[PDB]
DNA sequence: CTTTATTCACAAGCTTGCACAATCCCTGCTGGACAATTCTGAGTGATGGCAGCTCCCACCTTTCCTTCTTCCTTCACTTAGACTACATTTATTCAGCATCTGTATTGTTGGAGTAAGTTCCATGTTAATACTCACCACTGAGGATATGT
DNA sequence: ACATATCCTCAGTGGTGAGTATTAACATGGAACTTACTCCAACAATACAGATGCTGAATAAATGTAGTCTAAGTGAAGGAAGAAGGAAAGGTGGGAGCTGCCATCACTCAGAATTGTCCAGCAGGGATTGTGCAAGCTTGTGAATAAAG
C-alpha cells in the first residue's frame, strides 16, 4: 500500500484527482471513466503551458522578469488560434494590441 | 509661438493610450453611476469593490471594442472623424440593435 | 472558530511556469487570469463532452468523449497538439 | 348591341367634356377619388375613353363618370 | 493537400534586388507563419527568417537583417522574399516552408525552392556520413550547444529536392512518415534512429532547433545505402 | 440612505476621448459623447440587472464580483481575473 | 420493431386548439414548434442548473426556474411567464 | 385512486411528468424539487401559446387557415421580445421580413 | 419595344424574393458542393437527404443575413452598389 | 466514387443575385460573386467539419440532419425544423 | 418611472390639422406600442389606434381611418398624432397610453391627455351609476357582445384625470393596485369587485376589451362614496 | 477506351460544323426529325455534344448525326 | 424643356378539382401515477468578524470654458464605364422508377470497468515571514515636429 | 534641395517598499483496497435508404448587346474640431469609526428519491378529409413611351 498520486503516474503537473472530482460533482454525466480526467488534465496543462510560455516570451522581450496581464493579453491577441479560442474573453488589465489604421497615419 | 498640427497630437495620444493598461474612466464617478443605475432595481444595495472594478473593466473593454468598430465604419465611409451614425451602424451589424 | 479554505489552480500553474520559464515569476493578477482561463476551458470541454455523451445515449464520459470535445472546441493545430498530449498522457497512465 | 352604342356615345361625351373643361385623365381620376373615396388610375379613365375595358367594367364605371359630368358643369 | 508554389531559377547580376513568391494553398493562410531558409554547398541550410500573415509580424535572422525583407499579400495568399544588393555569395537555393504558430510545431511543408545565381546555438551532428546495408539500424546524433526543451526537428532531403519533415518535438512522427524512423532525447542530447534501410533512404538528414530566437540547422549527415 | 441622480455626466468628455484613443480613433465628432453615454448606460443597465438578479437569488444584499462575472458570461462577454 | 420517438406535437396541438379553435398547423410548423420548445427547455434547465450550482445546492426548485426565466426571457415576456408559472404552481399545490 | 395526471392538477396542457423525467435525466442537478417541472411546463406552455396565437393571427391576415413556418417567422420577427429571444435562431422555410431601405426606392 | 429602366426589375425581384420562402440555390449543385467539401475530412461518407436540406437552409439564411449587413454597409458609404469591401467590413464587425 | 473536383461554380451568378435580392440588395458589383463563393465555402467547411466530427464520434458513416443541427448550434447558429 | 408627457390644450379652428406629441421616458421605447384613445362626454372613450415603434407598424380604428395618422420618432422617443380636417365634433380629450406587444398586457400607463376644442364588439356595463357608502361590496358587470378569451381590463378614472389601470387579463391586478380590487369572469361575462370603499373610490370605472381588432370600451359606471 | 476517343472527336467535329453553318441544337434536332422521321429534343443534342449519355445510346445515335453532317455540307 | 395621354408588362383578386398532406382513429406498450418507505438537503437560528459604508482633509491633477486656427467634411458638377434589362441559345436540374448493397438498427451476453464505502496519510491552503523586481527622481540621447531658408 | 529650436519618447543610474516567494501547521481530500453492479463492446441477422443510372420535361444559366445612371474624381466653402492657456473642482489616497450582513455550525424535518404495480396516455400505422395550390380569366395599376402645350 503506498504513493504515486494519479498526476505523477500520468507524468502530469495538473491534478488528475481534483479534475476527476470536479467531473464527478459537476453534473456532466452519470459515470466518468478513468481516462477522462487524465486526458483532460493533460489538455489543460498543455494549454496552460502554451499560454504561459508565450507570455513569458512577451515579458522577456520587454526587459521584464514577471508576467503581468498585459503579457497574457499580448500572447493571446497575437495568435490566430488563441485569439479564436479566447475571442469572446476580456482580460482584466490587459489593454489592447497596438494597432493604428494605415489611412490614419500622416503623409 | 509653437503649435502642434491637428492629428499629430492625436496620433501620439493613440500611441500612448494603446500602450497603457490602466482604467480610462475615473473611479468615483463610475461608482456613483453604477450605484444610481442599480438603485432602480433594488434599494439599499451594496457592492464589493471588486464588483465595481469588474464592472468598470467590462464597460471599458466594451467601449474600446465599440470604438474600434466605429473607427472601421468611419474609415469605410472615407472619413477620419467618427460620428453617431458610425456607432449606430456598428451596433446594428453587431446585433445589439 | 470558523474556517476559510478556497481552492484554485495557482499551485500547478506555478509548476508549469517553472517548467517552461524557470527564471520568471508571475503577478497575482496574472495568476487570477490563468485560474479563470483554466476554469473556463474546463467548463467548455466538460460541457461539450457531456453533450456528446447525451447525444449518443451514453451515461459515461470517457477519454473518447474528451478527445472529440477537444477536437470540436480547439482550433486546428491547437486541437492537434492537445489531442497528442492527452493521448500520450493516457497511454503513460495506463501502463503503470 | 344596345349597350355598346350607348357606352360609345357616353365615352364620346366624356372625352368632349374633358377636352372642353381642359382637365386631364389623371385629374378625372383623383376627382373621382375625392368625391367618392375610391381613387382610380388614369389608365382606367383612358381605357374607358378608348372602350378597351370589358362591358361589365364599362357598365360599372359609367354612373361614376356620369356623376362627375353633372358635378363638373357647376363646380 | 498543402502546397507552397514558388518560381523558377533566377539569374541576377550583382548589386540589384530580387523578389520571389511563396504562393500557398490548401490551408488557412493567416493561421500559419511562412519561414524562409537558404541552402548553400558551403555551409548548408541556414534560417533566414519568418513572417506571420495574421498580423504581418516578421522576425529576421541577425546576419540577414537588411539583406532580406519579407512581405505578405493576404488577398492572393502569397509571401514575398526580397533580397537586396545580391553579392557573389548569395547564389543559393531559397526555400520557403510553413510553420504553425505553436511552439511545438515545426516546418512541416516546404516549397520547391528558387535557385538564385549572382553573375546563437551551434547544433552538432557527430557522424558526418556513413554507409549501411538494407536491413540494419542507423543512429545520428545532434548534440546541441545550449539547452532546448525538446524543440528539435529531423528532416530528410533527397538531392535536388526540398527537405521532408520526419520528426518534430524530438519524438513525434510527422504526417505520413512511417514508424521506421524514431527520434529520442531531450535537453542537449538528441538522436534519430532508422529501423531498417531501404533503397530510398539515401539522402541528407538535418536536425533543426527552434527553441531560441535564431533557428539553427545541423551540419547534415549523408546516408548512402549498400 | 441617499438618492443619486444625473451621474451619467460623470463619464466626462475627456474620458470618452481616452476610450476612443485606445480604440485608435483620430477625430471625434461633437455628438459622439451623448451617443457613447447612452450606449454605456444601456450596457451597464443590462449587466447590472443580471447581476442584481443573481444577487437576489442568493438572498444577499451585497453584489459580489462573482455575480458580475456570471452576468457578463450570461451576456457572452466573459471576463478573466475576478474569480470563477 | 422500430423505436418510438416522442415529441411535443400533441401538446402544441392542444394549445393551438385552445388559442385558435379553427386554425390548423402543418408538419413543418410542428417541427419548428418542437425545436422551439426543446431549445427553450434546454436554455431554462441549463440556467437553473448553473444557478443551483452557484449557490452550492443540489436541488433544482421552482425558485431556480423562476430566476432562470427572469434572466433568460425579455421583460414583459418574463413577467407573464413568471405569472403563469406561479399560478400553475399555486394551483398544483392547492390541489389534492 | 384513478391516477389523475399532474398536468391536470396544474391546469396545464404540457406534460408535467415528461418535463420532470427530462429534468431528471438531463444531467442538470442531483435532485428536482417537484414544483420545478410544473413551473417549467407552465412557462413552456405560455411561450407556445403566445407564439401560436401570433402565428394564427398572421395566418388570418394572410387569409390562411393552416399555420406554416412563414407565419411563425412573421410572428417572431415582428415582435421585439420574441425576436430578442430567438435572435440567433434560423427558422427553416421562414423567409425574411419584407424590408427595403428607403434610399433604394425611386425618385 | 419596351424596356424597363435599371433598378425597377431589381426592386420587383427584391419584393418577390422577400415575399417568398423557398430555397434559391438549386439542390443538385449544393449537394455536389457539400459532398466534395465533406470528402476532404472523411473519404467515403454518406449523407442523409435531410442533412443536405438543413445545410442548404443554414447556408442560405447565413448568406441572406450577410447580404443585409453588406447592404447596410454600402448605404453607409453613400452607395447603392454592394462591393467586396462592404462584405469584408460586415464580416469584420460581425467577428468572422 | 468520383473525385468531385471544383463544384463551387455550381453556385451560379443568378443564385447569388437571388440571395442578394432576398437580402434587399438593389445593385450588385461584378466582383461580389467570387467573394460570396469564398464566404460560402468557408462557412460550409466550418459547419461540415463539425458535422463530420459528430458523425465520426457516433461511429456512423452517414451524416444525419441531427449532426448538422448540433454543428450549427455549436456555432451559435441554431436551426429550427430538422429535429 | 414610466410617464407619457403630452402637450397643452388646443383651441383650433375647423378644417385644419393638429400634431399631438406623446413623449415617453423611463422604459425601452421600441418594445412597447403606443395606443391613442379619444374621450368625449357624449360617447365616452373610443380606441383610436396604435403604433409600434419597433417596426413603425400602425393600426387604426375603422371609423378613425384617414382622420388620424400616427407617426414615431425613435431619436426623441416621441409619438405624434395627426388629426386632419378638424370638425366641431372632435372637441375631446386625446389620451396616449403604453401597451406591451404581449397579447395579455393592457394599456398600463397613460398620458395627461390633450383637450382639443374646435371653434365590432359591444361592451355593456349593467350599472350606469351606483350609490355606495363607506363599507359595502361593489360589483360591476361588463357583458360582451362576442367571446373574448379573458382579454378584458378594468380602468378607474378620476374627474379631469387620466384613467388608471386596475385589472388586466380579467383577473390580474395592475402594478401597484391594492388587493382590495378583484376581477372575475371569462368569455362574455366579466365582473369587477371593490371590497371596502375609501373616499378616493369615487370615480368612473370602464372596462376595455382588446381581444379583437377594434378595441372597445364599456359605457362606464359612476361611483361615489357617502 | 477506343470508342470514347472516336466519339469525342466526332462530337468536337459535330459542334464545330454546327457552329460554322450557324445551326442551333434545336434546329439540328428538327432537321434530324425531318430527314429520318425521329425527332430529338435539344437536350439530346446538347447531351450528345457533351458526351453525357451512355455509350450504347451514343453508338445508337451516331449514324443519324453522321448522315446529317455529310448531308448538310452540300445542302 | 414640362406636363400628359396611350401602351405595356405585371401582380393581384376570383373561381373550380384535386391530391398531398393534415386530421383522426385503433392498437399495443411503455412510461407516468399511487403508495409506503427511506434518505438525505436545506430551511431556521445563533455567532463572529470582516468589509462595506460614512466622514474629514489636503493636494494637485484633471476637467471646464474661451479663442483662434486649420483642415476635414459636404456639396455641386462631370463623365467613363460598369452595371441592368432582355432576347436567344445552351445546359443543367428536377421528378419518377428501378437496382443494390452497405450501413443503421435491433437482440442477447457477459466481462471489463466504474461506483461505493473505510482508512489514512500526503498534499494543498493559510499564516508568518525575507527578500526582490519594478516604479518615481533625475540626467541624457536620438529622432518626431512645425517653422524658416 | 536644406537648418533649427521644441516639446515628446526610449535609456539607463538608486532607493526602496508592495508584492512575490519560502517555511511551518494542519485538515482534508485523494489514494489503496475490496465488493457490487451495470453498461456498453461484440457479434449476428436484417431491412431500408442512400448512391447510381435513365430519361424526358421543365427550368434556368450563359452570351451578347444597348444604354442608363452611378461611382468616383475635382474643386471650393465653411464650419466643426482641436490646441493652448488659465481658472476651478473634485478625484484620490489616507485615516479613523461603526455596524450590517456574509459566511459558518449545527439540527431536524419536510420534501425528494426508491421500488414495485398497473393502467391509460401516447406513438406508430392506416383510413379519411379538406385546404390551398395549380390553372385560366379579369382587372386595376405602376412604369415608361409618345404627344401636346
Amino acid at each position: 500500500a503506498k504513493a504515486k498520486s494519479r498526476s505523477s503516474r500520468a507524468g502530469l503537473q495538473f491534478p488528475v484527482g481534483r479534475v476527476h472530482r470536479l467531473l464527478r460533482k459537476g453534473n456532466y454525466a452519470e459515470r466518468v471513466g478513468a481516462g477522462a480526467p487524465v486526458y483532460m488534465a493533460a489538455v489543460l496543462e498543455y494549454l496552460t503551458a502554451e499560454i504561459l510560455e508565450l507570455a513569458g516570451n512577451a515579458a522577456r522581450d520587454n526587459k521584464k522578469t514577471r508576467i503581468i496581464p498585459r503579457h497574457l493579453q499580448l500572447a493571446i491577441r497575437n495568435d490566430e488560434e488563441l485569439n479564436k479560442l479566447l475571442g469572446k474573453v476580456t482580460i482584466a488589465q490587459g489593454g489592447v494590441l497596438p494597432n493604428i489604421q494605415a489611412v490614419l497615419l500622416p503623409k | 509661438p509653437h503649435r502642434y498640427r491637428p492629428g499629430t497630437v492625436a496620433l501620439r495620444e493613440i500611441r500612448r493610450y494603446q500602450k497603457s493598461t490602466e482604467l480610462l474612466i475615473r473611479k468615483l464617478p463610475f461608482q456613483r453611476l453604477v450605484r444610481e443605475i442599480a438603485q432602480d432595481f433594488k434599494t439599499d444595495l451594496r457592492f464589493q469593490s471588486s464588483a465595481v472594478m469588474a464592472l468598470q473593466e467590462a464597460c471599458e473593454a466594451y467601449l474600446v471594442g465599440l470604438f474600434e468598430d466605429t473607427n472601421l465604419c468611419a474609415i469605410h465611409a472615407k472619413r477620419v472623424t467618427i460620428m453617431p451614425k458610425d456607432i449606430q451602424l456598428a451596433r446594428r451589424i453587431r446585433g445589439e440593435r | 472558530r470558523k474556517r476559510s479554505r478556497k481552492e484554485s489552480y495557482s499551485i500547478y500553474v506555478y509548476k508549469v511556469l517553472k517548467q517552461v520559464h524557470p527564471d520568471t515569476g508571475i503577478s497575482s493578477k496574472a495568476m487570477g487570469i490563468m485560474n479563470s482561463f483554466v476554469n473556463d476551458i474546463f467548463e467548455r470541454i466538460a460541457g461539450e463532452a457531456s453533450r456528446l455523451a447525451h447525444y449518443n445515449k451514453r451515461s459515461t464520459i470517457t477519454s473518447r468523449e474528451i478527445q472529440t470535445a477537444v477536437r470540436l472546441l480547439l482550433p486546428g493545430e491547437l486541437a492537434k497538439h492537445a489531442v497528442s498530449e492527452g493521448t500520450k498522457a493516457v497511454t503513460k497512465y495506463t501502463s503503470s | 348591341k344596345a349597350l355598346q352604342k350607348e357606352l360609345e356615345q357616353f365615352a364620346k361625351l366624356l372625352k368632349q367634356k374633358r377636352i372642353t373643361l381642359g382637365y386631364t385623365q389623371a385629374d378625372v381620376g383623383l376627382t373621382l377619388g375625392v368625391l367618392f373615396g375610391k381613387v382610380f388610375s388614369q389608365t382606367t379613365i383612358c381605357r374607358f375613353e378608348a372602350l378597351q375595358l370589358s362591358f361589365k367594367n364599362m357598365c360599372k364605371l359609367r354612373p361614376l363618370l356620369q356623376k362627375w359630368v353633372e358635378e363638373a358643369d357647376n363646380n | 493537400e498543402v502546397q507552397l508554389q514558388q518560381s523558377g531559377p533566377e539569374l541576377v547580376e550583382p548589386g540589384t534586388s530580387v523578389k520571389m513568391p511563396c504562393k500557398a494553398s490548401g490551408y488557412t493562410f493567416t493561421s500559419y507563419t511562412i519561414q524562409w531558409v537558404k541552402q548553400t554547398p558551403r555551409q548548408g541550410l541556414e534560417w533566414i527568417g519568418y513572417i506571420y500573415p495574421y498580423n504581418a509580424g516578421t522576425k529576421y535572422n541577425e546576419k540577414f537583417k537588411g539583406k532580406a525583407t519579407l512581405t505578405s499579400d493576404k488577398s492572393s495568399s502569397t509571401v514575398y522574399m526580397e533580397l537586396s544588393s545580391l553579392t557573389s555569395e548569395d547564389s543559393a537555393v531559397y526555400y520557403c516552408a510553413r510553420k504553425s504558430s505553436r511552439l511545438r510545431s515545426t516546418l512541416d511543408y516546404w516549397g520547391q525552392g528558387t535557385s538564385v545565381t549572382v553573375s546563437d546555438i551551434k547544433m552538432t551532428q557527430s557522424p558526418s556520413s556513413m554507409h549501411a546495408s538494407l536491413g540494419e539500424r542507423v543512429t545520428i546524433t545532434c548534440k546541441a550547444s545550449q539547452d532546448i526543451r525538446s524543440y528539435l526537428s529531423w528532416y530528410q532531403q533527397k538531392p535536388w529536392k526540398s527537405p521532408k519533415t520526419l520528426i518534430y518535438y524530438a519524438t513525434s512522427l510527422a504526417d505520413g512518415v512511417p514508424s521506421r524512423f524514431s527520434g529520442s532525447g531531450s535537453g542537449q542530447d538528441f538522436s534519430l534512429t532508422i529501423n531498417n534501410l531501404e533503397s530510398d533512404d539515401t539522402a541528407t538528414y538535418y536536425c533543426l532547433q527552434h527553441g531560441e530566437s535564431p533557428y539553427t540547422f545541423g551540419s547534415g549527415t549523408k546516408l548512402e545505402i549498400k | 440612505r441617499k438618492v443619486l441622480r444625473d451621474n451619467i455626466q460623470g463619464i466626462t468628455k475627456p474620458a470618452i476621448r481616452r476610450l476612443a484613443r485606445r480604440g485608435g480613433v483620430k477625430r471625434i465628432s461633437g455628438l459622439i459623447y451623448e451617443e457613447t453615454r447612452g450606449v454605456l448606460k444601456v450596457f451597464l443597465e443590462n449587466v447590472i440587472r443580471d447581476a442584481v438578479t443573481y444577487t437576489e437569488h442568493a438572498k444577499r444584499k451585497t453584489v459580489t464580483a462573482m455575480d458580475v462575472v456570471y452576468a457578463l458570461k450570461r451576456q457572452g462577454r466573459t471576463l478573466y481575473g475576478f474569480g470563477g
